[PDB]
């Protein structure tokens, strides 16, 4: 009985530790997403709503599924009420509820870990917020950074030490890229995007090659 | 019935008459047609009292339920969209004669110009919602008269006291030309009711202030 | 057969003892909630209805779920009848029924413990009431205080000794904060709220930082 | 039919006639139209007897069921909301000619002013509920006449004896102008029925008291 | 196969023997309920209908559930026919049917034992009747007294010896209170009520503190 | 059709005519309209014979089924409530022209006054049920005439023989003014049928007693 | 597979052998039912229809259930056709079908044994008929007598020897009462009834105390 | 159409015409309207041939199915109740113009008086069933004439030969006044059909006997 | 997997071999049914349709069920089309389909064996046909005789040797009766019937005592 959940938990943990990593952090302009991903067709980072961003690690088909559900959920709430009533906390709670049910009722738990990032409105002085939801429905709020996928401990501590508030875009990218190197590679072959608070409505924006070139520090 | 909504410096207000008729017969003398729907919003309703009063009641519950579940109140626009949804859900009954139409007002906490955070939203029988922004608006059988009176006596960005007076007056003019509205009853001491919403929230105007305002309009008119 | 429920019970008990604690008590103004919670985004204490409060320990996604159900249940009963017909006992019984069914039919029991607090009406001289519902559908009524989460025994006895009727707000907070220290930390980093009977309708109110500052005694 | 409700010092009362007609033909001479719905409430019904009597019966059961399950009786307002729900659930039948409309009274245990704990609530065919607070109210085909009589003979905060007399008199005036109501039958000894509710609960007025009150009104009128 | 029901039966029996006791008996005025219960908010004794009373032992959430079903069942039958057509035997048979099905189909049997008491109509000279329904759907009719919960044998024999027909209210209470002491405490801290046949319609009535004071004999 | 019910010292009775018409045409001369529904109750039916006869048949079955399952027969009131339910379940058909209305009688075993345990209950097309307590009642096209005759020839607390005679006479008067009822046919020896219920149960009156009673009324009338 | 039904069969057999017995026999007036039952509220014998009688042994709640179904079935067939079209054989076949399905599909077989007795119409010279249906759907027709419940072998043989056609009511009762004594008590404390063919319609009739007094022979 | 049923010493019989019309136009000259429904019963049908013929066919199947399953045939009353159920199940179609009405006859094996075991049961469009017991009965457009003829030429307890003759004669009189019935066609040798049921069962009358009986009636009438 | 069906098959086989036997054969008049059955109320042989007969062995409640289904099936097909379109082969195939599904999906296979016999139309010179369907959905066509129930081998060989075409009714009965004696009793206490082709429509006919007397040879 208690052993069932024991095993289910291990299957998920191992599957996630077997995959690559992702780093999400708070800086001067809003939120930065730095994920290890060799592909440019299949993503691990995505826009959720006006001021919400999504990032995940684990089994693709499973978090891609949760990514879509999130977009559906956000678009719908915005329509039933007002776009501004769509909150990051609301989506985070929904993912927690969903993953929790899957971990208990489904044939196999989802080998996934998810992060929801929210930035304030154009004017608002509100500091960005991050939420992390795990395969068993656990959820925590982080106000500085989140690390998930593969062997996190080394990458986490690195970040824990190289993190500073109000970081420059170039600095923030460096902080993440170097922390990613403390794991185990790590060239301009990764997925990057930001939740730019300066933007009027849709804050999500991806950072392409040429622009990424001048941000990723050499080793 | 006549319900009026007015915008002013501080915020917004709603005022409504107290009459209910069944054809030509008078069925009620103390109907409450204006309700505080939450801290910063209120709504007035015209139409089948049976449905209307419980509908605005459910609306209030729904707004507070949202806040307790989400820990955050809805946007004013979000509150308006919800009311629309409820009106839309009554289209069936409306097509059988049991129609109801609300008038929504509120102090928009997310408004830029804090002196113009007061808002007025009118509705359709099909669920449509409309921003008024003319300073005032009205609904009900006597609305036509109230609006034409306001078109002359209303002053934009006036103070609360001035707005409240213009409101009771427009309602007076409405009862003067529409037997279905009914003016101040100095005989039983029953007067229109009102709610004012400002930076401090939605408050019920005391019946002493309504009484006073009524007596005044009556005296100004009695004075030929 | 009898072993199944044996194991199911242990899974829940351990999961709860593994989490932090919460103290709920009766005092001069009504009811006080003192819960150990580092987060200010995710809560363990919440308003239920006009004169009802909610507090839980255990797995978040699961009690957050029961929290919402409770709000739905209360709002609905108030609408079908009158707000004043919504009672604390009624909700407690509903939670008992629900948790009992989950403990017997669901794939995994809920690793949760819940407390429902009710204060009298504005005028009424009626003494506040507390109910505690456990993961297996057990329910007990307490008229002084309730302790749940982590290792309770030490915190309970502490309370059992430092409890007094008609306690001042500042005193009551101290009683709880010190009792919480008898477990195992415990700074102005916890969730606090009250069910203030003096209030007209909605009695639930949270106590923020600055105000909490001048209530939590030093060690 | 005519059912009247009166408020007085102690509490509230309900009184109703005994006639039933099928068109012009008289179908019944002893119909019971007032029922005690629980310790502190009673209700009268007008309309399709088939539906009405069993509806008020179900109401009574529902109130007692609530108390047995919750261990606490419902608020008066809660009882009124429940009746509304039942009336609302009959809208369908009402639209086909089988309408029923109740009149609810009760001694509000949660009332502040214990001398004014007596309440009167009237209903809509759509389920609407309305606080009367005028001292009296009536329903049925003869209600118009009963109310106009009460408007002249009713005394606020009177004692029980006085209220009961005014009630039977208003019903007498109703039967006098509405052939569908029917007054006292001194020939068969059949008179209006009544229920009084006070701090002590709801009680059925003895047919000896109704008989006495009837004989009196008849005598006062017979005396030209 | 036969072992399944064997275990299921033990789980229920033990759970019930682990709880407190209740004594139901026939006397001069009708039926008396004496149950060991420290709480005054959560009951184990309750009115069923006009001339019917209910008492149970075991897991609360489970018999409270059966209590409500019984009220629903009684009210409905009375409405479909006449109040006077609602019989104690009818409810007893329903409980037997229900518990029997739960014991066979549900994931866990109900750890409950139930007693239905019926008194005659106001005038009727008919002697009160008692029914006892167990967790496996067994049902027996008793015309003198019923004992259930905890270790019954000692309490039963005590009653078996101290029972006499036409007992006075004060006597009957003593008989039960003393028999309860033969188990294993037992102060004016228990749930008591009666089915008073002298009453017009609703015969059920609870006996509060002050009145109970002068009925419970000292030790 | 005409079915009459009479109360007397011992218990109650039911008697009904034998005719069936399709417009003006006579369709039957021996219709059985009175049925023993159980040991202490009987029922007569007017309306669409198709539905009526099988309905009262189902009623009987339902009563006996209750007794076999519960080991105890239903209360008289319980039996009446059940019939009401069945009538209510035919409202649909009734609204399309296939209406049926029963008249229920019974010896109430739970009655206090054993000399007045006889009861009469009439019904609505909507399922309503009504206590008669006037001594007699009637249903069908000729009921109007039968009741007016009984109002003159009926004697309260009379003996069985007297009650039976008044019953056949009221039916005779009904057939005399309503071509849809049909009186005694001395030509074919076909007469109204009847059932009497007392402390001993419900019994079918012999056709020799009905024949005798018929011949008598005919002779009394023939004698100018 | 074959062992499943093996065990299921034993559970039922033992449960029935653990209960009391019943004897059903054919005599001069029709059919006689003699069942061991200390209660006068809960029966094991009952009327089915005009000329049909019912008797069962085993678990009460289960055969009481089958008793009601039988009444429903009989009343319904009589209504759809004519009362005279309701036959004993038809009900017996229905019970066989039902018990057979329960023994194969239900979680637990019914620990029951049933007997359906039919007597001819008032005039008819037709000899009464008896049917016995067991827990697994087996069914046999007996034209003299049926014994079921507890240890049958000794009671059967006794009957097998003391049985004679055209027995007097008093004789038939003796035959049964004495045969019941060959098992293992057996005073005027048992359930007795008959299917009296002389009766017009409803042939079932119970035999009360006083009348039973003068029929049950002493030992 | 005209179908007649007659009772006699041995048992019962059924006879029907052969015509089918679509308005005034003749659509068939050899319709079979009488069917043996089982060993001891037969039925005739009037109305929409489409539905009628297959309905009586299903009835026959249902009776035999019952016997094969139960090992025992149904009671005559049971057979009649089943037909009623089928007629009731056609009420829908009947209300749209596709009505059908059967006439059932049978030799009751469970009858006391073996010389009067012959029975006749007529039906409603709503499913009602009625015992005739007058000796004869008829259904269809010409039934009125056939019954009035039988009222004069029918002899109770006559022998089979006599009953058969009266039957064909009543059908002759029917075709004589109802163009929708149609008499004997000596031109094509087509005559009414018939079935007789007795202790020995249900048998189809030979067309030689029908031919003979027809020729006779024609001759008796032709002889002025 | 393959063992499941192995066991299921044995349960059925044994159950059938444990019961009595039946012999079905072709002769001069059509088809003859000779079944060992002490009862005259419960049958194992029955009419199916105009020219179809049914015989079975095994568990009664189960083949009685299949007997009714067969009648329903035949009557329905005859109605949808014409009576003459109802064929023995059609019913046999249906039974095979049905038994096959039960053997694979039901909790317990049907311990049954069935035989469908068909005789030609009144005029037709077509030779009768027999079909045998077993518990697992197997089906075979036999044109001379079929033996099922109990220990068949000895009875089969006996028949195999004593069988001759165009047998007289009396001869055919003897052939069967003697073959039945080669098993393991066998007096005029058995169920006999025929499918008489000379008959116009319904060819099935049972042979009662007196008539059977003069057909069953002595030993």
């Amino acid at each position: 009985a208690e052993q069932i959940m024991r095993d289910r938990s291990e299957l998920a943990r191992k599957g996630i530790a077997r995959g690559r990593s992702v780093v999400v952090l708070t800086f001067r302009d809003g939120v930065l997403f730095v994920a290890e991903n060799p592909s440019t067709a299949l993503h691990k980072v995505s826009e959720l709503y006006d001021r919400l961003g999504f990032a995940a690690v684990g089994k693709y088909n499973e978090f891609e599924n949760l990514r879509r559900a999130g977009i559906v959920h956000a678009d719908m709430r915005g329509y039933s009420y007002d776009r501004r009533d769509v909150t990051g906390r609301s989506l985070a709670n929904a993912y927690a509820q969903t993953l929790g049910t899957i971990f208990t009722e489904q044939p196999k738990p989802y080998e996934v870990e998810i992060c929801v990032a929210e930035v304030g409105r154009v004017g608002s002085p509100k500091a960005p917020q991050l939420y992390r939801i795990t395969y068993d429905g656990s959820i925590v709020d982080e106000q500085h950074f989140v690390v998930m996928g593969g062997t996190t401990e080394p990458i986490a501590t690195a970040m824990r030490e190289s993190y500073r508030a109000d970081l420059d875009l170039e600095a923030a990218v460096g902080i993440a890229v170097n922390a990613l190197r403390q794991g185990g590679v790590d060239v301009a072959s990764l997925e990057v995007a930001v939740l730019d608070q300066s933007r009027p409505r849709r804050a999500f924006r991806r950072i392409a090659g040429t622009a990424l070139e001048q941000l990723v520090p050499a080793e | 019935t006549t319900i009026v909504a007015l915008t002013y410096k501080g915020g917004v207000l709603l005022a409504g008459d107290r009459r209910a008729t069944q054809g030509n017969l008078i069925a009620s003398r103390d109907v409450e047609k204006v309700y505080v729907t939450d801290e910063y919003s209120a709504a007035g309703i015209a139409g089948t009292a049976g449905i209307a009063i419980e509908l605005v009641r459910l609306f209030a519950v729904e707004l507070e339920h949202y806040e307790k579940i989400e820990g955050v109140p809805l946007t004013f626009d979000g509150k308006a969209n919800r009311l629309a949804s409820m009106v839309r859900g009554n289209l069936g009954a409306a097509m059988q004669g049991l129609a109801v139409v609300p008038l929504l007002v509120g102090y928009d906490l997310d408004a830029d110009d804090e002196s113009r955070a007061g808002r007025i939203v009118s509705y359709d029988v099909v669920g449509g919602r409309y921003e008024e922004r003319a300073g005032y608006h009205a609904v009900g059988s006597g609305s036509l008269f109230a609006k034409s009176a306001l078109k002359k006596i209303y002053s934009p960005d006036s103070d609360e006291e001035t707005a409240l007076r213009a409101a009771i007056e427009s309602l007076y003019d409405a009862a003067d030309d529409d037997s279905a509205t009914g003016g101040p009853d100095l005989t039983r001491g029953i007067y229109p009711t009102a709610v004012t919403i400002t930076q401090a929230g939605a408050v019920h105007v005391s019946e002493e202030t309504t009484s006073e305002l009524a007596r005044r309009i009556v005296a100004e008119r009695t004075e030929q």
